């Protein structure tokens, strides 16, 4: 269910 | 083409014999007798496949075709209904109101082509919305996406605004309905999607020539972020990465646009003078800003995240 954690780093890493 | 259906004179004789049945049928439904259908269904030629592109498909082209859709829709039963909604979606490439609401294939699209794109959207899809909302299992949307995907470039589908809408649509009824065929329909709708989704943002020569024509200060993408928002929200995590990774700029695109918005808004605000044409500018200026920011948090708040003052967080 946690999406968010992960989701907002790929927005900025690449 | 016209002539893979049987030429201009064939359908528009085809369009006249249809109106001619529908008057019949509300004649005789207004006077209160006996309506039999049969002749207006026959009229469609839905089961016709002795041409390139069926007839039907043809008569949407025209706008007498699609204005009288909603009262043809009034005189048939559930399966017929689901019949032209399946014969729809089997030729959707071949629709000409695909191809002309494509940038890819209608980059300079007329006024004239504009308004048929309006007129279709309002009418054949509000038609689609209504008769999925009321009269449709699992079995049967989950065959309409089926019918999309195999029959279909899904990628060119999507640089259209009827496509997009009319995926959208499907995704939205698919999710309000077991979890694993749904899942797997999913899946193959997003492989044919695939490093191809920034492709759902028309260019910005295509955006200045509608705005030109429209007379519209901004370009309305609510669409295009109302369809990442279904499709993001039936995704997995890892469907979820793949669509932010691809629309990464898209998304900096329109915060952008937004902080050029709010900049413009403090300038004029500030401006002691205030005329009625200024407040206008300001009302226009505030009324489009909120609009990009609600927009992309249709899409954001889906996958848990939110766009709140000038960065994108948890929520």
């Amino acid at each position: 269910s946690s999406s968010p954690g992960q989701l907002l780093d790929i927005l900025n890493s690449k | 083409n016209l002539n893979k259906s049987g030429g201009k004179k064939f359908i528009l004789e085809l369009i006249e014999t249809v109106y001619e049945e529908i008057l019949d049928l509300e004649a005789n439904l207004r006077n209160g007798q006996q309506t039999d259908s049969t002749a207006m269904w026959e009229a469609l030629h839905i089961d016709d496949s002795s041409y390139d592109v069926n007839p039907f498909i043809s008569m949407l082209s025209f706008d007498k075709g699609i204005k009288i859709m909603p009262r043809i829709f009034n005189f048939l039963d559930k399966q017929q209904k689901l019949k032209i909604l399946q014969k729809i979606f089997n030729e959707l490439s071949h629709l000409q109101i695909i191809i002309l609401s494509s940038y890819k294939t209608t980059p300079k699209p007329t006024l004239t082509q504009l308004k048929k794109v309006d007129l279709f959207q309002m009418i054949i899809l509000k038609i689609i919305v209504s008769f999925l909302s009321n009269n449709s299992n699992f079995i049967e949307i989950m065959g309409l996406l089926l019918q999309l995907i195999r029959n279909n470039n899904v990628s060119f589908l999507t640089t259209s605004k009827i496509g997009l809408n009319l995926i959208t649509i499907l995704i939205s009824r698919a999710a309000l309905i077991e979890i694993s065929t749904w899942n797997e329909i999913y899946d193959k709708l997003f492989t044919s999607l695939e490093s191809k989704i920034q492709l759902i943002f028309p260019p910005r020569e295509y955006n200045d020539h509608i705005m030109r024509l429209q007379n519209d200060k901004f370009m309305d993408e609510a669409y295009i972020w109302a369809f990442l928002a279904s499709l993001a929200a039936s995704g997995k995590l890892n469907h979820q990465r793949i669509i932010i990774d691809e629309v990464r700029d898209e998304i900096f695109a329109t915060i952008n646009e937004a902080e050029t918005l709010q900049k413009k808004e403090k300038e004029l605000s500030v401006l002691p003078q205030r005329s009625q044409e200024l407040d206008t500018e300001l009302k226009s200026i505030i009324y489009n800003k909120e609009k990009l920011y609600q927009d992309l948090n249709l899409f954001l708040n889906v996958m848990g995240l939110v766009y709140r003052d000038g960065e994108i967080s948890e929520l």
